[PDB]
RNA sequence: GGAAGUCGGCAAAAUGGGAAUCGAUUCCCACUGUCCCUAUCUACUAUCUAGCGAAACCACAGCCUGGGGAACGGGCCAGGCAAAAUCAGCGGGGUGGCUUGUGGCAGCCAAGCGCGACGUUGCUGGCUCUUCCUAUCAUACCGAAGCAGAAUUCGGUAAGCGUUGGACCCACUAAUAGGGAGCUGGGUUCCUACUGAUGAAGUGUCGUCGCAAUGGUAAUUCAACUUAGUACGAGAGGAACCGUUGAUUCAGAUCAUUGGUAUUUGCGGCUGCCUGACAAGGCAAUGCCGCGGAGCUAUCAUCUGCCGGAUAACGGCUGAACGCCUCUAAGCCAGAAUCCGUGCCAGAAAGCGACGAUU
RNA sequence: AUGUGGAACGGGGUAUUGUAAGCAGCUGCUGAGAUUAAGCCUUUGUUCCCAAGAUUUG
């Protein structure tokens, strides 16, 4: 149960949602939607294509980046042992997560439409 | 020696491994597999019920000793959330992004030095040292690239194909200083490792395996004592 | 069919027969045939024919695993068509004279595979002469029945090398639907040993390689899923294949290059593919074409193509 | 019996895309290269309709171009990989981008030794055998 | 050459009735006079010639099912020649296989005649007069059948016999303690009797030992017992484990027993004997102690002392003939191996399977044996998604201290 | 194999229906019964 | 002559006449057996199909192939909003069959059941009830006696309840009203019952509890007048009999599909019956942008396995299983991981707008 | 996926082409809805309406089963049945109580009336389609056999349910059992029926909720885990019942996910055309291409398919007939995928009940 | 047949496409613009319309 990430577009990809593709050198993508999926097929390419998250975050219309909280996530490859207090206050700081992307998202546009 | 088979099948590598500090059985199917390897190692090491990726080939797709394990990239968050609760503290985990995803057969392994896939990625390498302690060499067995697969590890003890010749068999010894017999397991079944689970102190074969093949991997492994 | 009914109201037992009288009749050979040996007998109509065409007296033999129905002057032998025991009552039997025509009717039961059928035959027949060229005189002749397949010209081809003359036809009473063909091979060449690459079939049957592949039009058009059943390039245990950026620029084959690797890198331990990483003309999203060179459009090669003359006219 | 013979576990239904008459990729270094499809096992009787397999089922193949020792029998072939879609029973559509297979006996161990591309997880848990002699396993 | 796969021989009534019966169920019975005489010749035909097929099915499946005397081991043609006249065998199925033609012969013949018919009734007895013929060929081989089924029944009792393997062939005396000998090596079950020669045919069992297995056949003591024991030993790879009454218990007399060994020593070339003194418990002899291969082991038959000894001596002479610190817990130097008899053996997963409902019910909880500061949390649910993120991403046990270094930043912002 | 009209799978049915494995579904009732 | 090739038969005899169904709303052709052992507790309740999701859960299904693993199934969500009851039927065995008796109303009748028996409720002087109403406020004492009828002389007691189909975000204004059979108990008991649950609300957590086997029955989605091909799967002088395949009515017919699992029950009031103890997320089971074609959620739902007879907004009645049947899948529980809650409208990417806030930058709207 | 369809690359796609043999044939490669396996989209017709408006054909007509010597038919005989008026489809309807499983000649008896029975001995056409029968290939249950186990042979009840894909051949399959009552190839020179759709009418009228006479009926097979490497077996080998999990075929649904479809002609791109120009839009018998919601749909997607009696083969209890015995004669028990119900579908439009209002 | 009434538009959400014209300086406005129910959801938005005509009913 995770909640993948697209290649294509770089939008969340929930169970049940999209395509998986494995190619011979054993990679796998998956794909959000139809239109990512037969785009890839067509293989335009996402820096290319307007409405992908990678174009814009590669063209300077996304942030640079966002050391929000001192950590804002990251693929572990070293599990934890569940905790209680642990998992009760990483479950608040998932929200402040987000009013403190949510406030510097609100800023960031604000400066650009100067 | 023992003899055991997991469901009715001789391959009881492929569908378990196992190490001097835990033991792994595959889930889902008959527990008889894991009330077997709980009556030898259940006062020893902790055994887990554990699946990779929702799959029953654990042996051959998660390879470790007794310090480390490696999972594959295909592994769950849930899985390895299961076995990191699972296995004690002292024990260490770690996932792969290796394109080659069966771990257990490309790198066999134990607690000392471990001889890997020869198209091994630079980086999966790094990371075996890193997590599994050990000196990684590549190198095939009797010209086959699997390793893991073709080739069974313990401290005292190792055996492979009875393909390879007297020369590659000094020459596997000498690079891997432990002692190693070209043998075969379950009947004359070239794939030991997938017929053959070995700790230091006891060894798991198929029922189908001779008497004069557990006789020869009692006596590489020195189990009479 | 017509040929049948000649052959039940004649007396000969096959449309075969048919077809064995009409080839004697245009090339003329089995006549001066003193010595005719026949593997694959069944159902007899061959047998019937070489010995009436034939003049009484002469070397008539019949192998087959059915029982043979005792053919006029032909030994029958009901075992299999090369048993070591075979081959010694064949020799028993030919003494001091030598096999003068190979008559050879092999029939595998069909209902399997197209392939399997015409490649059946084809290691039987192949073996056939391989008892034939054991047995031959100099200037003999092997006439025998050959589906057509992609071994087919493989096959002619050992038989030019094994014999001087290829005279291959199809008969009117042989069946134009199947594909059936009736090889005539004179004058045996008769050599100083039995060469074991014609003997042994694995050098016979050997897959002849063919050139370069097709793939600078893959690389030309990225879409267009083709099939390729080909293989797996010969034995190539990991598919993600990466060629080095330096070697790339200098190589002289860039089309085969993107088309066969499906990664160019640009090692860190290289001091001139460090160089080229550190090159103004290597620009980020070359970079990221170059990464990932399988999932690449027509533009990205185009200017893969274009910034590796660049390169090259910056070096020399 | 050659009939989910040495399966070590049962199947779940999966779309069928490689019917017969098929040709496909040999996936083992025994040396075959490309497959033709004869048959598959455990096909009932359906008026009409074509017999086809998905991945991890096993097939009569003949060797259509490959080493001639390897031929001139209707070898028993495992399917690996398959190109149509398929639903994986956690809901995940999945498709390879190459119709592959290995050459195996009825028994269910195969004469190859390493297989060169990916092996679908189905194919690898009703066959230890693949499964063990797997690189990646996907 | 196990025998037993021979399908059983009706007599030669049950085998008409099957045959009539299945071409009276299996084929179409209703015919009218007014129909095309192209339909009358065809139905009447079908019934000929199906009934010519079910006829050489059946003899064919007898033809091929028993074994060609020739290309055997001549160990079992030898056999098959002291037990059943290999003559008369090969007679009685040279007798099906023609009488299998013939059955051929007049159907093929009727088939012709009835392409004439020109009435209904023409074909009809030509119909009647091949099924009575067919049934008159059949009824001539009874005595054939009859001697194949009782052939049969006795092939299917035979022990599978491979001589091919490591043997140690058993004669002696009758019931002078070699059936003894093999109960006590072999794990088969050798009626011992009174009665004399109560081993009437061989009997044949294996044994481990050396890490090998060995096909221990005791022979009939010393008649067509007698001959079946002698081309037992005629050819087969194996010892000799002559058994001699020294305390001559058995019966027979010890310098009668060494006349018979002498007697009986060509046959037994080529093999290492055994001088065994059976009965121990309970001048002749040094000839037979001349020869240097027997050994001689005393057999204390009364007391089952030395059958041990002799059995290893008997095999040892036919095998003649023919950093790395590995920490081990200390638990396991001091595990009691689980074994299920004992009470203080600890439980296994499996026996609480069986207590709580067996295969497919029990629900084995995965969670049941987490290492955990809490046996009560042992079936929680932890969080893995929330609002868009994995909970899993920020398992850490230090997260709080992140969270307070932050905490502060953000107060610094909106100052 | 046999089918859903066999006696005999009718008979383990009721045999299942006698025992606790139907008790899960009387508790069950009392349950929104009594609430 | 003989048949050369057979194959089995291209339709189900037991299905035929492929008829219009005469009714729109989902009949009870069985009611489970009674017992007077287990008093009372009723054995059916009618849902709106509101529309259709997928979910993840954990299987434990012992013995499975996929045992303890994560697994994706289509559910389908009926909007439940409780029921009233406002009347009680008595039903006496004859040698005839079942015959109602007498019929018990309830004194206060709602404009949402008064709907349902006229074609026409603005032209209507709205007489009905209006007598029954005033001899229910005279004399308590006659409605007494049809009760003691009922409770004397009658075998089966039947409650008459209406839908609130106000609640629902329906465009039809008519409440649909059936009898649900009053199992267990004495006759006594069920009349009991029925009184003291006059005029009152009967919710689906009092009838189902979220883990039991129900079947599911109503009226299929229409196909129109069909051609042999999609009618029936098609590929001796005589009359054509009735076996011959033909052309005619697909769809519309009356189904029932038996053995289907509740995985939830969840309550309108409640803001989180769209989470699960593996998801948090705050969100309720209406789809983002709304269900197609019906509407939103707003009370208590149901989520079934599967899929279920008939389009979105179309009527469905919930009944117990007539026979037990102790399946270890029809006896497991549930435990839900994920509820899919995106725009079913489209290819949907995001599960609640707040969510998809954080993802996409600042709307300029 | 790629001719697996068909007698066969008929027709489309590759743009039609490469090599052989005598334009034809074959082979390898290539292509594709011929096929697995059908789905979707558009126009016209069909549908209804306004107007106009025929013809063929016509003894009379219109239900089936058995019989009516035949020719059985629609009229006749005996039955099942039978309720107005209609609509749209589709085309159905325009010769023995025979026969079956056991051949022909001669002799020996000899129950008996010169025959003489059984015996006994002497010799050489294919492609799809509804239903029925059992004379059963498989599945269910039984009896016998050197049937130790496994596998198997024969025989009994049994037609509920299946009995394939390709060129007699070779595979799959549990099995590939036998028969009765729209089409094409090589070979000779109106009405009625069936299926859906309305529909006047007693019961005062209109409704709401129901009952159930009767008709139809549905599920089928396989292997996987223990139970097992146990029973059995010298060994080789090696099951079963309970419980559980999947799959084949079939049937009924559904569109969350996935694929397909494009007149959303929804958006975008390219070519050409149209006003002086920067622009602006618009047009091209659906100009071409990409994506494309909704709908439809796919064993190309998902879900669902159940229990009570009576028996047959057969195994028994008590028990006579017949002072014993006996499963049978009176009675009783267990017992097959069988028969009958339950469940599921339809609801008598001439079967019915309750309730509401009543100008 | 005066109502938590309906309808026509409008807003919002949700979707499809892909960042419009123009202003300009590929970039910014601009993940913009266009379409969005014709069998999508919602509406303190505005406007508008209905307490009517005919027929059969003891």
């Amino acid at each position: 149960m995770r909640v993948h990430t697209c290649y294509f577009c770089s939008g969340p990809v929930y169970p049940g949602h999209g395509i998986m593709f494995v190619r011979n050198d054993s990679k796998v993508f998956r794909f959000c939607r139809s239109k990512c999926h037969k785009n890839f097929k067509m293989k335009r390419n996402p820096r290319k294509v307007a409405w992908t998250k990678a174009y814009r975050k590669a063209h300077g219309k996304e942030m640079v980046y966002d050391t929000a909280l001192a950590v804002t996530a990251a693929r572990r490859n070293v599990p934890v042992r569940y905790d209680r207090n642990v998992i009760a206050t990483t479950l608040n700081a998932m929200k402040r997560v987000s009013q403190v992307h949510a406030k510097r998202e609100r800023l960031f546009y604000k400066k650009r439409l100067a | 020696a023992l003899r055991a088979q997991f469901e009715n099948s001789n391959e009881i590598g492929v569908f378990s491994n196992l190490t001097n500090s835990y033991a792994l059985v595959a889930l889902g199917g008959s527990e008889n597999f894991y009330s077997v390897f709980e009556a030898e190692l259940g006062d020893v090491v902790p055994v887990v019920h554990t699946t990779i990726g929702g799959t029953r080939i654990i042996g051959r797709l998660t390879c470790g000793n007794r310090k480390g394990l490696l999972v594959p990239s295909s592994t769950t968050d849930n899985e390895l959330q299961h076995l990191r609760n699972s296995l004690p503290d002292p024990v260490k985990i770690q996932r792969v992004d290796e394109r080659l995803s069966a771990l257990g057969n490309i790198v066999a392994c134990n607690d000392y030095v471990a001889l890997v896939h020869p198209d091994i990625e630079r980086e999966t390498e790094e990371i075996i040292a890193d997590v599994l302690d050990v000196e990684v060499f590549r190198q095939t067995v009797a010209g086959n690239v699997l390793t893991g697969s073709y080739c069974a590890l313990s401290n005292q003890g190792a055996l492979v194909h009875p393909r390879t010749s007297i020369q590659e068999q000094d020459e596997l010894s000498s690079l891997l200083q432990v002692p190693l017999v070209a043998g075969t397991i379950n009947r004359g079944s070239d794939v030991i490792g997938a017929g053959l689970v070995v700790n230091d102190w006891c060894a798991f074969a198929g029922l189908d395996t001779t008497a004069t093949e557990l006789a020869v991997c009692e006596s590489i492994f020195k189990l009479q004592d | 069919d017509k040929w049948y009914k000649l052959a039940k109201e004649q007396g000969y037992r096959s449309r075969a027969a048919f077809k064995l009288v009409q080839l004697n009749q245009k090339y003329s050979f089995l006549e001066k045939a003193k010595v005719i040996i026949d593997l694959c007998a069944a159902p007899g109509g061959w047998l019937q024919v070489a010995s009436k065409t034939c003049k009484p007296g002469s070397l008539i033999v019949g192998v087959d695993l059915a029982p043979i129905k005792p053919i006029p002057n032909c030994h029958t032998f009901v075992e299999d068509i090369t048993s070591d025991k075979c081959r010694s009552q064949l020799r028993g039997y030919l003494k001091t004279w030598k096999a003068d025509v190979v008559l050879h009717d092999g029939a595998p039961n069909v209902g399997s595979a197209w392939l399997q059928d015409a490649y059946g035959q084809a290691q039987l027949v192949l073996m056939s002469m391989k008892l034939a060229c054991e047995f031959l005189v100099a200037g003999g002749t092997f006439v025998t029945k050959v589906f057509r397949s992609r071994d087919y010209n493989n096959l002619l081809w050992v038989f030019k090398q094994l014999f001087n003359k290829v005279e291959a036809t199809k008969p009117p009473s042989s069946r134009n639907v199947s594909a059936e063909i009736f090889v005539v091979c004179r004058g045996y060449k008769a050599p100083k040993k039995l060469d074991p690459r014609f003997t042994d079939p694995r050098t016979v049957f050997e897959e002849v390689q063919e050139p370069v592949t097709n793939v600078d039009a893959k690389v030309f058009h990225p879409e267009k899923r083709k099939r390729s059943r080909e293989g797996y390039a010969d034995d190539d245990y990991t598919l993600h294949k990466t060629v080095l950026a330096s070697e790339f620029v200098t190589a002289n084959d860039p089309i085969q290059i993107l088309g066969t690797s499906a990664e160019i890198v640009f090692p860190k331990d290289d001091e001139e593919c460090q160089r080229l990483y550190n090159l103004d003309v290597t620009t980020e999203e070359i970079l990221l074409c170059c990464s990932d060179l399988q999932v690449l459009g027509k533009k990205e090669f185009r200017d893969i193509l274009r910034w590796r003359l660049k390169i090259r006219d910056e070096m020399g | 019996s050659r009939g989910r013979g040495a399966a070590s576990g049962t199947k779940y239904r999966m779309t069928l895309g490689l019917p017969v008459q098929a040709i496909m990729n040999c996936a083992d270094n025994s040396g075959a290269k490309n497959l033709y499809i004869v048959s598959v096992f455990g096909t009932g009787a359906r008026l009409n309709r074509l017999p086809a397999a998905s991945c991890g089922d096993m097939v009569l193949a003949t060797v259509k171009k490959g080493k001639p020792d390897l031929r001139k029998k209707i070898m028993p072939a495992i399917v690996v990989r398959q190109r149509k879609a398929w639903r994986r029973k956690d809901g995940v559509y999945l498709y390879f981008e190459d119709n592959a297979g290995v050459i195996v006996n009825p028994k269910g161990e195969m004469k190859g030794s390493a297989i060169t591309g990916p092996v679908a997880k189905e194919c690898a848990d009703l066959w230890p055998r693949i499964a063990s002699n797997a690189g990646t396993v996907v | 050459a196990v025998f037993k796969n021979i399908t059983p021989i009706p007599d030669v009534n049950t085998f008409l009735d099957v045959v009539l019966s299945r071409t009276q169920r299996k084929t179409p019975t209703v015919i009218r006079s007014g129909f095309k005489i192209s339909r009358i010749r065809g139905f009447y035909g079908r019934k000929v010639k199906f009934t010519q097929d079910t006829i050489t099915e059946k003899l064919d499946s007898i033809l091929q099912e028993f074994p060609k005397l020739n290309d055997i081991h001549p160990f079992h043609a030898d056999l098959l020649n002291i037990l059943y006249d290999r003559d008369h065998l090969k007679i009685a199925l040279s007798q099906l296989s023609t009488a299998k033609h013939l059955v051929e012969n007049v159907a093929r013949d009727y088939i012709r005649l009835l392409k004439y018919g020109d009435s209904l009734y023409r074909c009809k007895q030509l119909k009647r007069a091949a099924l009575g013929r067919m049934a008159t060929i059949i009824k001539r081989q009874k005595s054939s059948l009859e001697f194949l089924e009782q052939v049969r029944q006795h092939l299917s009792r035979l022990p599978a016999i491979d001589p091919n393997t490591r043997t140690l062939l058993v004669c002696g005396y009758p019931n002078v303690g070699k059936s003894s000998f093999m109960n006590k090596v072999t794990r088969a079950q050798v009626d011992v009797q009174p009665y004399a020669f109560t081993t009437k045919s061989l009997f044949v069992g294996h044994f481990d030992y050396k890490y090998l297995r060995w096909q221990v056949i005791d022979t009939p003591g010393i008649n067509t017992i007698e001959m079946q024991s002698i081309t037992a030993m005629a050819h087969l790879r194996s010892a000799v484990l002559y058994f001699m009454d020294l305390s001559e218990m058995c019966g027979y007399s010890v310098a009668a027993q060494v006349k018979l060994y002498h007697s009986i020593k060509p046959l037994f070339a080529n093999k290492v004997t055994i001088l065994v003194l059976n009965k121990i418990d309970a001048e002749l002899l040094q000839t037979i102690i001349d020869d240097g291969n027997v050994k001689v082991v005393q057999t204390s038959c009364v007391q089952d002392i030395g059958v041990m000894d002799v059995r290893t001596t008997a095999c040892e002479a036919l095998l003649a003939a023919r950093a790395r610190p590995a920490c081990i817990p200390d638990s396991v130097k001091t595990r009691r191996a689980y074994d299920a008899n004992d009470p203080n053996r600890r439980i296994l997963a499996r026996d609480i399977e069986a207590a709580n409902g067996g295969a497919g019910v029990y629900n084995v909880e995965l969670r049941d044996k987490y290492i955990l500061q809490d046996p009560s949390w042992k079936y929680d649910r932890m969080p893995e998604l929330l609002d868009g993120k994995n909970v899993a991403d920020f398992v850490d046990p230090e997260i709080e201290a992140k969270l307070l270094a932050l905490d502060e930043e953000e107060e610094r912002l909106e100052r | 194999t046999s089918g859903p009209r066999d006696n005999n799978r009718n008979k383990w049915a009721k045999k299942h229906l006698k025992k606790g494995k139907r008790a899960k579904n009387s508790n069950f009732s009392k349950f929104l019964k009594k609430k | 002559s003989h048949c050369k090739f057979e194959q089995p038969r291209h339709g189900s005899l037991g299905f035929l006449p492929r008829k219009r169904a005469s009714r729109q709303r989902g009949k009870v052709k069985a009611f489970p057996k009674d017992d007077a052992s287990k008093p009372v507790h009723l054995t059916a309740f009618l849902g709106y199909k509101a529309g259709m999701t997928h979910i993840v859960r954990d299987l434990d299904r012992p013995g499975s192939k996929m045992h303890k693993r994560e697994i994706l199934e289509a559910v389908t969500v009926i909007e439940t909003p409780p029921m009233v009851v406002v009347g009680v039927v008595g039903y006496v065995e004859t040698p005839r069959g079942l015959r109602s008796l007498t019929t018990v109303w309830a004194e206060h009748l709602s404009e949402e059941v008064k709907r349902r028996f006229y074609k026409n409720w603005f032209k209507s002087k709205k007489k009905a009830f209006t007598k029954y109403a005033k001899k229910y406020a005279e004399s308590t004492q006659s409605i007494n006696r049809e009760l003691e009828r009922i409770k004397k002389y009658c075998s089966v007691v039947r409650v008459l309840a209406h839908t609130q189909i106000r609640k629902t975000p329906l465009a039809q204004k008519k409440a649909h009203l059936m009898e649900i059979q009053v199992n267990g108990g004495s006759v006594a008991d069920k009349v009991e019952w029925a009184r003291e649950h006059f005029e009152k609300t009967v919710d689906i957590k009092s009838t189902f509890e979220q883990n039991e086997m129900i079947d599911v029955i109503g009226v299929t989605r229409g196909k129109g007048n069909e051609g042999t091909t999609a009618r029936w799967g098609t590929k001796h002088p005589a009359n054509v009999q009735w076996t011959v395949a033909r052309a005619g009515n697909a769809g519309y017919m009356h189904r029932t599909q038996l053995n289907s699992k509740i995985y939830r029950i969840g309550a309108g009031d409640d803001a989180k019956n769209a989470s699960t103890d593996f998801d948090a997320t705050e969100k309720r089971i209406t789809p983002m942008g709304g269900f197609v074609r019906y509407g939103v959620v707003e009370n208590d739902f149901v989520m079934l396995n599967g899929a279920t007879p008939g389009p979105v907004k179309r009527v469905l009645t919930l009944r117990k299983s007539l026979l037990t049947h102790t399946s270890r899948k029809a006896l497991e529980p549930v435990s839900l991981k994920w509820i899919d809650t995106a725009s079913k409208f489209g290819h949907g990417r995001f599960q609640t707008p707040a969510e998809a806030k954080q993802f996409l930058g600042t709307l300029k709207k």
